[PDB]
């Protein structure tokens, strides 16, 4: 008769738990690029869970960080999907 | 009527629902933290994309976290009843579990809090995405070679 | 040329972030109950993320603490699905 | 051949993986942690569950927090090219990011840490999958009427 008060949310996390985020000045988040990205080309066909997994082998494959400080070079990002929701989320009908 | 599966959350109520986009900037030079160079380009990216997805988007610029917080309860207080879910959208610092205002951190849970089964009732069985683009901590990434 | 170190992992989470964990003593806890119900029903049929997520909404639906102590009395349970995975993951082929 | 598209993990190698249950009842009577009633009945659900999807199923018992290091230790250094995946599934007392050994606690990290994608080589690329069942922290949910 009831549901769990924390049911039905989805936290799309643009890191790994601990991780930093990265972002490019010119181009945005590797994240937000990726998801809209995929959101533009997959909310008509597939399931939301479906596409943010796209963006996680997007933001995982396409992108690694370049500097001259040694500290913050050559690296790489994973996305975060944590979800509590109870069924599948289609953007359309 | 035949058989009927309920494997997927109804998305034909008469609004998609509110996109919530909050995107900072600039911050309070007293925090000491750096301007987020790019995030209007994050910003405008999914302003678009969610329009093109039929959500009401609200563009929110340079928050406090006292400005977060009450946006969010404001929000969370509005009736959602004819819309199908609900989607907010961080762009700010951050460390795990916070979001940074321009002037502060914000608990992530304080404000997730507000859209609780039970705190928001007509978003009860609806589905509530939190986009957060913003750090969990400093650990980078090395990687490994495929 | 690389990927994340953290890529390709999914933490299926019993519970919440900062939440307890319901057991029956009897039947088991009732995550695993409800795991291995969905996994033995649809390993076959359903990608592993839909998998899940059915999982979720059997936790949260079916699922209601009872107990002499008010204080753990009717409480409810939501799994936490945690993907880095980078593809779809079907356990047939 | 044809057109090829990347988006399911290969699951056809020789061998599906390795399912490995840390089941864990009993605990020092020092640490004051309570018996696990039950948990036989989940390792015993699993064990039946994955051996049904042609995994390589092992069921520990009962380990301390130094016997389960050193089993994810050995199991990482494992060969696992023939392999499609792994499988580890947890059933203990826990607090948020810890599982409990018999004797003490174990960072969930420290654990997942053996099988990163540039320490265990012959699981790179391939989905490292972690079931736990564990509190992970001491929140009630009440619960809302629907
Ligand atoms: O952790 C951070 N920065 C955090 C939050 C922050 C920004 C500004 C002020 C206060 C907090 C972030 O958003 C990334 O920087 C330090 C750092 C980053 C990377 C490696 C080491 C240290
Ligand atoms: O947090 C717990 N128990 C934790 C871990 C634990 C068990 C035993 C010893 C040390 C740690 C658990 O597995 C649930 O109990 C306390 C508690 C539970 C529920 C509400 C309030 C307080």
């Amino acid at each position: 008769h009831k549901i769990p008060v924390e049911a039905d949310f989805l936290y799309a996390y643009s890191t790994a738990p601990g991780y930093y985020s990265w972002r490019n000045s010119k181009d945005g988040s590797w994240f937000i690029q990726s998801l809209c990205a995929m959101l533009k080309q997959y909310a008509d066909k597939l399931e939301f869970m479906h596409i943010l997994t796209r963006v996680n082998r997007k933001v995982a494959t396409e992108f690694e960080s370049f500097s001259f400080d040694a500290t913050f070079h050559a690296k790489k990002q994973i996305p975060c999907i944590v979800s509590m929701l109870t069924k599948e989320l289609y953007f359309y009908h | 009527s035949g058989i009927s599966l309920d494997n997927s959350y109804k998305m034909d109520y008469p609004e998609m629902g509110l996109c919530i986009i909050i995107n900072n900037k600039n911050f309070h030079k007293s925090t000491g933290m750096t301007s987020r160079s790019g995030t209007d380009v994050d910003a405008a990216n999914l302003r678009e994309t969610f329009r093109n997805l039929k959500y009401e988007v609200r563009n929110k610029n340079d928050l406090t976290r006292e400005e977060i917080v009450e946006l969010m309860r404001d929000v969370s207080k509005e009736d959602h009843s004819k819309r199908s879910s609900f989607v907010c959208v961080l762009l700010s610092h951050g460390e795990e579990g916070i979001i940074f205002g321009t002037n502060g951190p914000v608990d992530l849970k304080k404000i997730t809090n507000f859209f609780r089964g039970d705190r928001c009732r007509s978003l009860t069985g609806k589905p509530k995405l939190f986009i957060i683009q913003a750090c969990r901590g400093t650990e980078l990434d090395c990687g490994i070679e495929t």
